RNA sequence: GCGUUGGAUUGUUCACCCACUAAUAGGGAACGUGAGCUGGGUUUAGACCGUCGUGAGACAGGUUAGUUUUACCCUACUGAU
RNA sequence: GUGGCCUAUCGAUCCUUUAGUCCCUCGGAAUUUGAGGCUAGAGGUGCCAGAAAAGUUACCACAGGGAUAACUGGCUUGUG
RNA sequence: GAAGACAUUGUCAGGUGGGGAGUUUGGCUGGGGCGGCACAUCUGUUAAACGAUAACGCAGAUGUCCUAAGGGGGGCUCAUG
RNA sequence: GUGAUUUCUGCCCAGUGCUCUGAAUGUCAAAGUGAAGAAAUUCAACCAAGCGCGGGUAAACGGCGGAAGGUAGCCAAAUGCCUCGUCAUCUAAUUAGUGACGCGCAUGAAUGGAUUAACGAGAUUCCCACUGUCCCUAUCUACUAUCUAGCGAAACCACAGCCAAGGGAACGGGCUUGGCAGAAUCAGCGGGGAAAGAAGACCCUGUUGAGCUUGACUCUAGUUUGACAUUGUGAAG
RNA sequence: GCCCUGAAAAUGGAUGGCGCUCAAGCGUGUUACCUAUACUCUACCGUCAGGGUUGAUAUGAUGCCCUGACGAGUAGGCAGGCGUGGAGGUCAGUGACGAAGCCUAGACCGUAAGGUCGGGUCGAACGGCCUCUAGUGCAGAUCUUGGUGGUAGUAGCAAAUAUUCAAAUGAGAACUUUGAAGACUGAAGUGGGGAAAGGUUCCACGUCAACAGCAGUUGGACGUGGGUUAGUCGAUCCUAAGA
RNA sequence: AAAUAUGUAAGAAGUCCUUGUUACUUAAUUGAACGUGGACAUUUGAAUGAAGAGCUUUUAGUGGGCCAUUUUUGGUAAGCAGAACUGGCGAUGCGGGAUGAACCGAACGUAGAGUUAAGGUGCCGGAAUACACGCUCAUCAGACACCACAAAAGGUGUUAG
RNA sequence: GUCGAAUUUGGGUAUAGGGGCGAAAGACUAAUCGAACCAUCUAGUAGCUGGUUCCUGCCGAAGUUUCCCUCAGGAUAGCAG
RNA sequence: GGAAUACUGCCAGCUGGGACUGAGGACUGCGACGUAAGUCAAGGAUGCUGGCAUAAUGGUUAUAUGCCGCCCGUCUUGAAACACGGACCAAGGAGUCUAACGUCUAUGCGAGUGUUUGGGUGUAAAACCCAUACGCGUAAUGAAAGUGAACGUAGGUUGGGGCCUCGCAAGAGGUGCACAAUCGACCGAUCCUGAUGUCUUCGGAUGGAUUUGAGUAAGAGCAUAGCUGUUGGGACCCGAAAG
RNA sequence: CUUAGUAACGGCGAGUGAAGCGGCAAAAGCUCAAAUUUGAAAUCUGGUACCUUCGGUGCCCGAGUUGUAAUUUGGAGAGGGCAACUUUGGGGCCGUUCCUUGUCUAUGUUCCUUGGAACAGGACGUCAUAGAGGGUGAGAAUCCCGUGUGGCGAGGAGUGCGGUUCUUUGUAAAGUGCCUUCGAAGAGUCGAGUUGUUUGGGAAUGCAGCUCUAAGUGGGUGGUAAAUUCCAUCUAAAGCUAAAUAUUGGCGAGAGACCGAUAGCGAACAAGUACAGUGAUGGAAAGAUGAAAAGAACUUUGAAAAGAGAGUGAAAAAGUACGUGAAAUUGUUGAAAGGGAAGGGCAUUUGAUCAGACA
């Protein structure tokens, strides 16, 4: 709100809060960026290095859909069952009973391997997994299908 | 401009953006406006469902193709299998796309069923013009919803043969990158 | 205390001669004094010459022509009720 | 012993070019040219933290400056 | 009558083009200009015995030179009288 | 371009322009042609005008020393710095005027030189006449000013209005210390109010302009040259 | 050592002035005395810091209370408050028996921004508190618009030779009308007609608030009416430069 | 070869005794570095002080300065130009220097009383025309820091040596 | 000054803004000319000048470093809340 | 030879005169004098008396007297300035809104968070209700192909608030979150090493490197709101010469 | 809505900057050219007569074979052969829907006080699917118009459909199975070079000029130029089509934490008016007596304007210079001070003036 603000303070007071010297003028300095190699240089080099420049390969028409691939780790993996299912599951460790995850279903593309799962068989299903992650889930018992 | 340590900003305003700026103050009255065209429509138009059935389709690109949704009509060789024309379809309220084509039996399969249940929950009046009153039903895609395809069954027995995933991923990306120059090498010899 | 001049040439300050005279001393007062004058000079715009510059033009070089506004107020001063 | 006994003797982005790795990309799939990237140098900015740049105005204009010259006044007195 | 597949006209290409257009025509500085560079640097001094320290302060220097004038080892000892 | 008449208009074509029925195997665009390559492409030859080379041209621009070295004339001249140049004349006395002299800072031949009767609200010097320009001021007339009746503005204005010195933003109406100081006023007056009239035209600064000029940077109308199209028909070398 | 010579500048003039001579001068010593927003003690205001106190039956634990120290300020920062237009809630708020506004060297509260009351004038709406919101507070900008001063009953109302006597009219006559007299324009006129331009200013009657930079009974003013007559005068027709 | 300035140290992250690790190092358990366990408490290793120490984020104004004492450069010099350390003015009133941005004293909430600073006590003007020893007579005496000026050279004026 | 002509002048007509017209002064083109007037782009940009509106309380500066066609301006560090 | 006095210093020795102040508000403390009861000058004034009860005190206002006081605003090292604006009065008159953001703070929920594009509904621009997606977050690192975070109680050492045990206390021992320093381990990039196996050129195990990253190592974020700050916008207000 | 301030462009500086997917609103499809009706131009403008007149019929000229109808538009489709069923067309009338309008449909002006006026205050009631708003001599649900809820009419539009009714359209037209032969599809255009412009589009995104100029198992596209080999995907050079979208203009309505006569549009008023400029253009100022003119009869002074009385009104401290009537500035009256400004601070005298307790 307005009431709340410094101008109101202000009033009174000749300069607004801006001093008698320097004074507010327009634009000193310049406008936007301008001067950043020059006399602002100094303010790019630190708080902005790298800013000026080029470095990669250009990609002409790149649709970022054919890079879609959300990542999951393994210390979340026991989320994606639902709670009211998960309990009789950990206390029933056994295969021919394994249950079945769809992670691409719920949403991901690779599944890393992060945390600790328990020692429990379970059957992964999922387009891309890192060679750690797998590691895990066949040491607990479990198997990990590939699906496209 | 420039000074202290702030993020980067582009803001684009340099040209006479303040004669094309476009507030919606109407979004109430444009909402009361649809309601009253849909409801002026229902009325008007038949006791028809105000909207036409429509197929299930895969959506494209790897990003989507897990999901289904409603596409725009159904071809001609689904409305074929399902026993009628595509002329008489159009008139009965079904979406006919002659552009799409059918390449998957298990899309195939689930548009045929919707149009068997589609001609069995509906009356079709005669054109003599006796025209029993019916109660009128507005919406025919929440009377047809449309359901995720099941994929796998909730548990099953672990079937491991030994071999990796992770190797699997890694000779079927080799193999790829290698197949012109191999190939190139054989044809040499 | 009291005086310290008259002229030829020069816009001149200065300078230089002629002459008279007791004497023709030096200075200050916003380099006294332009709503006191004058406007010859310098220093707007026109024009000419010499040297310089390819040129537009330059020259503390020469030459000619070029608008000088207002007091009835306060004070000071001069007189007057 | 990682140049000159020591204290000076020199140069960013963009672009071009060379060397190295013969590695990555050309996005429907390949082969071969070409092009584009990765790492290290060279081509130069001497106004040397690096705009590409001739005069004139006595026909003149604007924003300003007593932060700054052409009069008095003040300090100083070499010079007179 | 003349003229003739040449002029002409259309599209590109080279030259010419202050007739015209747009723009530019450093900084420091005992005012500015001219000169100088105190604008990137090095030695000594000013500098007041840690370090730092100004002026168009003082006396000078740098945009190079060297396959050895670089590196190691050995032997030797210079100017002058 | 020069600027009546009279008289006379010298030398220089190296430079910058302009121009040529000059020269040839310098430089050179697109198109076209040839070679190499699987092609994109690269390379080479040929090659218009112009430029370069050669000749002409000064009443073209301009120059005339210690490409040609200022000729005929003229001058301290409106052109000479030194300079108020030197001599003569004019005056009692002349930085003035006129006549001479000329190594002329820096005169000069149609960027015209020299001379000229007549003419000129042009710039200068002297003489006669004449006069209040002056010695040296005086007097007269009309209309103002002045006073009254009626009518009745403006500039300007921080507050205001007596001085001397002091210190002070280095020249006070106010401050400090002294001098002093008595209502209300009229006609004059130009010392002061650093009086009024205008955000200094001079000077500097600004990464503010404009007019004008030029082989400054970057372009452009026009024009010129080549190629292709318009564009067909017949013959020869 | 003191004093004197050396020792000359411009309006009149400054140990600050008067004045001072065994000083009221110069060098030195000893005491008394005078007075700063400084120092010491006390009160009060505020700020900061460290602490005490939830026990009901009496109200603010952002409350109340105990202890110590501190207080200059441009540019600038932060905090607590005052005032204005409008909005939600509340005070079953004020008011034609007088709301708002305005005037008032009358009274009271607050350090202050301000708030409250009495008296006068006036005539229809307006306020307290808890919150919301902003086109929210002026001495200046050679500020904008409007209004008003000093100057000031002042500058001034002086070109174009010049007016005077009487009567009539009228409330009123240097200025209107008539008569008489004196004068001027002096035929390239202050005379007699027109082109362009103006547009009823032409004429009569009535009339003087404003206008005629004095006056006014007069008027090109104000009010109401009247007035421009063409076969031969022009336009119309012709062509000029040109369009 | 000073004076003034200037680096480090004055303990628990210390000292000592014993012996574990390593691919480093040594002819070599030799050493180096880091550790296990044991012994020594705050007169626990000089003085004084300590409105407690340590730490982080964010943002205003400013980026024309000037003056005084001392050191110091250019210049004949300047209320001139340029540096060093500190204190000031700017941003600051109050008492004193008549008067003054910077000097002297002292820094400021509203009041009362007392005492002082620098400077003063003939009158203006609050306070001794106090006390004491001397010096000085000027026809241009003199009179208080910054400060608003005077010299070389002279006098049988007078005083002391 | 000139006054029988390169004379003076009415009306008609032609030339329009980077254009016109000029016996030429950068003169004139409706009191406007070294590029007219009118409206719009336009509230054009300004490191430059001026102004910037209530009270009390607490704290309280800088004119210095480095870089910049930087020298009347910024960035950066410092001082401050 | 024996004293006195001067000078300086000490006394928890005595005593007279004058001025300013009276804060606090039941009791509580430390002492004094007393055999005791009590008293007292001992953690801040009481006692007695007189006059008047109104303009007498006091407030306000005008004037007089003593001393003091230069015109505000602005730029500036420096303004009363012979620097600039201001003759006077009234009304108007200048840091705003928006898009995207930094720090901090409040609120909701929390490995999630955001109902309002839209749909439902309605006492109709309000309020109420809701699906699917999407944004940000939960994974980084490379130019890229690509790969992708536990040797271990998610490590060791040092310092750590709080808690636990012993102790009257002081202290000692145990455990030690946040946070600080340091040594390691893990993931990506870079430079090396190159096992079992081979479409004999593929594959890249294992072990390293004074290299490198805006990483991991029992998550903290998403949304709304406010002050302050940033950038683009007319951009705090008024102002060019031009194009 | 999002993608996204992203890919990309850019003295790679300042800056610029799309698209595919995903959710949603709205949904709708189509037709010419290219074929021999060939056992029959089967098509159409106009004129004329008549009629049931947004047209129909007969007749007569004309257009047209250098192509007017039927049939087919790539999803197809066409010429033959065979075998089967299924499905209607064009109008009147009355209703309904839509729009433009009319009319009808509650409850106090009962008492007291103040006032010029009751619409104020007090007391006692009534209606309410009506206590929105306005008017009437001051704040009115109940005095008036309206408001709320319903009823009864009048005049048109469109065939959208809900019923009834008149015509049999028609040896008509359409759809569907199998076999066979076929299956025409747009040229100075695509494409290429070059020049200019433009785009995020980068060995060149679109557009245009000039030059060259195609193909038919072909052609375009697949975001890095080229040769070679595949694959994917559409079908250009011809055409029509509602809704969701836009709207400072026009017409008709409903609103606001907007402005309140220097504000808000320049204009609340005889405002784009008065006025200025040759012209293009420029462009104001200006709202309020009272409930009602009841706008002051009459007397008197004066030449008159007017004054002094009287009168009207609740009030002339409302008199057409009119609500309220501030400041600058001015007149009169009263008090005070004043020897080259005035004003101010601290303190007290004097004069004037005033609150507080009398407990
Ligand atoms: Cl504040
Ligand atoms: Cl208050
Ligand atoms: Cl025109
Ligand atoms: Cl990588
Ligand atoms: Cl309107
Ligand atoms: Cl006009
Ligand atoms: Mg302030
Ligand atoms: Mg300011
Ligand atoms: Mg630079
Ligand atoms: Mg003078
Ligand atoms: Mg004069
Ligand atoms: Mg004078
Ligand atoms: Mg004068
Ligand atoms: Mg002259
Ligand atoms: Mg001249
Ligand atoms: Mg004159
Ligand atoms: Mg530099
Ligand atoms: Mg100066
Ligand atoms: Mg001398
Ligand atoms: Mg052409
Ligand atoms: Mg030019
Ligand atoms: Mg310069
Ligand atoms: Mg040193
Ligand atoms: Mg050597
Ligand atoms: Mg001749
Ligand atoms: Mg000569
Ligand atoms: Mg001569
Ligand atoms: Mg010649
Ligand atoms: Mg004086
Ligand atoms: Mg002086
Ligand atoms: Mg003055
Ligand atoms: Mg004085
Ligand atoms: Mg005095
Ligand atoms: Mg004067
Ligand atoms: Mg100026
Ligand atoms: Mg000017
Ligand atoms: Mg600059
Ligand atoms: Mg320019
Ligand atoms: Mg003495
Ligand atoms: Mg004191
Ligand atoms: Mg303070
Ligand atoms: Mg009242
Ligand atoms: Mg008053
Ligand atoms: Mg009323
Ligand atoms: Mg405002
Ligand atoms: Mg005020
Ligand atoms: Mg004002
Ligand atoms: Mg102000
Ligand atoms: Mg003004
Ligand atoms: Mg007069
Ligand atoms: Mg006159
Ligand atoms: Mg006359
Ligand atoms: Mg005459
Ligand atoms: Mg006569
Ligand atoms: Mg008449
Ligand atoms: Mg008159
Ligand atoms: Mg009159
Ligand atoms: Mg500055
Ligand atoms: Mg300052
Ligand atoms: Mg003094
Ligand atoms: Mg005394
Ligand atoms: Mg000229
Ligand atoms: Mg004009
Ligand atoms: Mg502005
Ligand atoms: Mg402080
Ligand atoms: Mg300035
Ligand atoms: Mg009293
Ligand atoms: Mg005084
Ligand atoms: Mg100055
Ligand atoms: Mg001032
Ligand atoms: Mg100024
Ligand atoms: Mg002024
Ligand atoms: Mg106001
Ligand atoms: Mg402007
Ligand atoms: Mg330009
Ligand atoms: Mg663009
Ligand atoms: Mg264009
Ligand atoms: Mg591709
Ligand atoms: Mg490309
Ligand atoms: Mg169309
Ligand atoms: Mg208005
Ligand atoms: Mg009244
Ligand atoms: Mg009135
Ligand atoms: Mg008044």
């Amino acid at each position: 709100p307005s009431r709340f603000t410094k101008t109101r303070k202000h009033r009174g007071h000749v300069s607004a809060g801006k001093g008698r010297i320097g004074k507010h003028r327009k634009h000193p300095g310049g406008r936007g960026m301008a001067g950043g190699q020059h006399h602002h240089r100094i303010n790019m080099d630190k708080y902005h290095p790298g800013y000026f420049g080029k470095v990669g390969m250009r990609y002409f028409h790149k649709q970022q859909a054919h890079f879609w691939k959300p990542v999951l780790n393994l210390d979340k993996l026991w989320t994606l069952i639902p709670e009211d299912k998960r309990d009789q599951y950990l206390k029933s460790a056994s295969k021919e009973t394994a249950p079945v995850i769809d992670t691409l279903a719920a949403g991901y593309g690779k599944i890393l391997g992060k945390g600790r799962i328990p020692n429990v068989p379970v059957i992964v299903k999922a387009r891309f997994v890192s060679k750690l992650a797998e590691e895990k889930i066949r040491a607990a018992g479990g198997v990990v299908e590939l699906i496209a | 401009a420039i000074s202290k340590n702030l993020p980067i900003l582009k803001n684009h305003f340099r040209k006479h953006w303040q004669e094309r700026v476009k507030v919606h103050f109407d979004q109430a009255g444009k909402k009361v406006s649809r309601r009253n065209a849909r409801a002026t429509r229902a009325a008007k138009i038949a006791p028809r469902p105000l909207d036409l059935l429509r197929p299930v389709v895969r959506a494209p690109t790897v990003k989507y193709n897990r999901k289904v949704r409603a596409g725009r009509g159904f071809t001609l060789a689904e409305v074929k299998a399902a026993g009628l024309t595509a002329a008489y379809a159009r008139t009965i309220g079904i979406a006919v796309d002659h552009r799409r084509q059918n390449r998957n039996q298990e899309i195939f399969d689930a548009n045929v069923q919707r149009l068997k249940e589609y001609q069995s929950k509906i009356i079709v009046f005669p054109r003599n013009g006796k025209a029993p009153e019916a109660e009128q039903v507005l919406s025919a895609a929440a009377t047809f919803p449309i359901a995720q395809p099941a994929t796998d069954v909730e548990a099953r027995a672990v079937q491991d043969n030994g071999e990796s995933a992770f190797r699997t991923l890694r000779l079927a990306r080799s193999e790829k990158k290698f197949r012109g120059i191999r190939e190139k090498r054989a044809r040499e010899k």
